[PDB]
């Protein structure tokens, strides 16, 4: 019963929106319990910020990978888009 | 700035993680983060399974012949 593992990730972008839209287009949906497992994120100026807490490390790295794997795929997009 | 990420758990223990185009190189420096912290985590299972010995056959053993 408590969310004592904890993980803080900060991803550094090139703009205040490039953050802001990132964070908008990022939408977990975990398949884990939010009883086990918690996700908030949020950006300020350009750094995106995703704090994690679960119960276990078991929990927290399969969320944290998955997460992860979302925002490489809103990385590469912005990549594609700012570059024509 | 690189991506970084910090983590923290109650046994006491608490962990930093630090790692063309500008956002090409953030996508690797975020996969190479994503191995540090799975490669961190497993580490961190394989050591607490290594801390027991053998008492999940014997937890459930008791259950059952309580049973009987």
């Amino acid at each position: 019963k408590s969310l004592d593992h904890t993980l803080e990730l900060k991803i550094p972008f090139e703009t205040e929106r490039q953050a802001t839209i990132a964070t908008k287009v990022l939408s977990p949906d975990p398949i884990l319990k939010p009883q086990d497992f918690q996700v908030d994120y949020s950006s300020e100026k350009n750094v995106m910020l995703v704090q994690f807490r679960s119960i276990d490390d078991r929990v927290l790295r399969v969320g944290v990978s998955s997460i992860i794997d979302s925002i490489k795929t809103i990385v590469e997009a912005m990549d594609v888009l700012s570059h024509h | 700035k690189l991506p970084v990420a910090q983590y923290s758990a109650p046994d006491g223990v608490e962990k930093s993680f630090a790692p063309l185009t500008y956002l090409g190189q953030l996508r690797t420096q975020l996969t190479g983060l994503q191995d540090d912290i799975n490669e961190f985590l497993t580490g961190r299972m394989e050591l607490a399974k290594n801390k027991k010995k053998a008492g999940a056959d014997e937890k459930r053993i008791q259950e059952e012949i309580n049973q009987l």
